[PDB]
């Protein structure tokens, strides 16, 4: 069994990935205030258990939201593809997961858009800095949202 | 409490740089001025933490929990962060007493059981059992 | 730069400091002051190698980091009475008991 | 410069600076004199006593890093005791 959380900010759409990866149906408008886990067998490379951790609700700094979040053992950052609050939950589950290098992946979300504000070099420049692998997703497009939850999964096998 | 971290939410970068043999443990003290313990930086190791102004922090030895200074001070508080230069928070070894490096060379080489079979003053078993505690040097710091 | 020295003869030890960059006749002049003896009556050694008045320690091998407070290097000496250098003579100091087994 | 003379149980005679000596509480007291003797406080500790004596003064106030004050396993008993004694 892998346990994959995916953090993120707001409309950032980290719930549209998660649903695209299990149900397979793109969501609209899907609540943003409901938090919901999901569990998924799944075949990558060996059958497993990938159960999802889609994040939601209001900033908690709570011991209980930490140990929540401790739990996770592969963290999927995601950000729009159209700011670097990105930095601030890295180093967030750096802090309750106690180490430089836990299995993380980083994901710029919503790469079907045309308005990109961010620099995919920058993206990838940041990437390099933390040592993580950065895959482009669109859950609209459903293209490469399998992809990050999975190269998540290769980054725990390797931890 | 005196000695507590200030909830400003002003984030001050900040570098944590072990300069001591020692394994650091960066202690945060909290709102309510309860010590919390963050990540140990080994011997020699430089790192670029993100901490608040007004927040509050000490820093002591990982295994033994001894007192280790920062800035030639016990205690350290992010300053307001400049043109977007890191503060710099030199963790260093304080010049212990004789007494207590000898008993710090004691604690190492003998387990807390064995003590009181040491050939020394049966004053000097209690100074060996009065292990270092983070929370009995705050009530002497907010004492100054 | 400074180093650290304790300057030994016989049963007597002198702990003081000077720059690596002074010379070995400038530390008997210091000595002089200690143990009022002339430089020519005296002679400082590192280990069994008799070390000239005018070589700077650092060319001795007293450095900084052969030479700290915490752990400073020795240089012998050797007092002359009547015209005769004596020989080189360092009374070892006492040895601890045997670590205890709880140690 | 001003030395005070201590000698051990043993009968080894070790000069330091003043300054240096009044780091212990103990030697301060009893030079409120430049001369003390320990007949309690063997060479090989009273001379790594005098180590210490020079490490704090030099190091004390001092801004940058410190260097770790070695002690050695087999003389950590007796420096214990000698410092406990001496209160430095
Ligand atoms: N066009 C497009 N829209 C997306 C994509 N991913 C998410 N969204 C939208 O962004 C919004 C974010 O919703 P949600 O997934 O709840 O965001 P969260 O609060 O970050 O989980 C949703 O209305 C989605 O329809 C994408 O890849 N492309
Ligand atoms: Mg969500």
């Amino acid at each position: 069994e892998y346990k994959l959380v995916v953090v993120g900010a707001d409309g950032v759409g980290k719930s549209a990935l998660t649903i695209q990866l299990i149900q397979n149906h793109f969501v609209d408008e899907y609540d943003p205030t409901i938090e919901d886990s999901y569990r998924k067998q799944v075949v990558i490379d060996e059958t497993c258990l990938l159960d999802i951790l889609d994040t939601a609700g209001q900033e908690e700094y709570s011991a209980m939201r930490d140990q929540y979040m401790r739990t996770g053992e592969g963290f999927l950052c995601v950000f729009a593809i159209n700011f670097e609050d990105i930095h601030h939950y890295r180093e967030q589950i750096k802090r309750v997961k106690d180490s430089e290098d836990v299995p993380m992946v980083l994901v710029g979300n919503k790469s079907d858009l045309p308005s990109r504000t961010v620099d995919t070099k920058q993206a990838q420049d940041l990437a390099r800095s933390y040592g993580i692998p950065f895959i482009e997703t669109s859950a609209k497009t459903r293209q490469g949202v399998d992809d990050a939850f999975y190269t998540l999964v290769r980054e725990i096998r390797k931890h | 409490p005196v000695l507590r971290s200030v909830n400003s939410r002003e984030p001050s970068q900040v570098i944590f740089c072990n300069r001591s043999p020692r394994v650091v443990l960066p202690v945060w003290l909290n709102f309510d001025g309860e010590p919390q313990p963050y990540p140990t930086l080994p011997p020699g190791t430089g790192r670029r933490i993100h901490s608040y102004r007004g927040h509050l922090w000490l820093f002591r030895d990982a295994g033994t929990h001894d007192g280790l200074l920062v800035n030639q001070t016990e205690l350290f508080v992010p300053s307001l962060n400049v043109d977007g230069q890191p503060i710099f928070a030199n963790i260093t070894l304080p010049v212990y007493t004789l007494k207590e490096r000898c008993l710090q060379v004691v604690r190492s080489l003998v387990k807390p059981e064995n003590y009181r079979r040491l050939d020394i003053v049966r004053s000097l078993y209690e100074d060996l059992e009065d292990h270092p505690n983070v929370q009995k040097d705050l009530e002497r710091l907010t004492q100054e | 730069m400074d180093v650290f020295l304790m300057i030994r003869r016989h049963k007597t030890t002198i702990f003081t400091d000077a720059k690596e960059s002074s010379t070995v006749f400038e530390l008997k002049r210091i000595v002089e002051g200690i143990l009022k003896r002339p430089p020519d009556e005296q002679r400082l050694y590192k280990d069994d190698q008799l070390l000239d008045d005018g070589k700077t320690l650092g060319e001795c091998g007293f450095t900084s980091q052969t030479a700290r407070p915490q752990a400073p290097a020795t240089v012998g000496l050797a007092f002359r009475a009547d015209d005769t250098f004596e020989a080189l003579c360092i009374e070892p100091f006492s040895s601890p008991p045997e670590l205890p087994d709880v140690m | 410069m001003m030395y005070v003379k201590l000698i051990s149980s043993d009968g080894h005679e070790f000069i330091v600076k003043r300054e240096h000596a009044l780091t212990s509480g103990t030697i301060k007291a009893m030079l409120s004199t430049n001369e003390v003797n320990f007949r309690e406080i063997p060479s090989h500790v009273l001379s790594k006593v005098c180590m210490y004596f020079t490490y704090k003064v030099r190091y004390t106030n001092s801004s940058t890093e410190i260097p770790e004050f070695p002690i050695a396993p087999e003389i950590a008993l007796e420096l214990l005791m000698a410092a406990n004694f001496l209160d430095c």
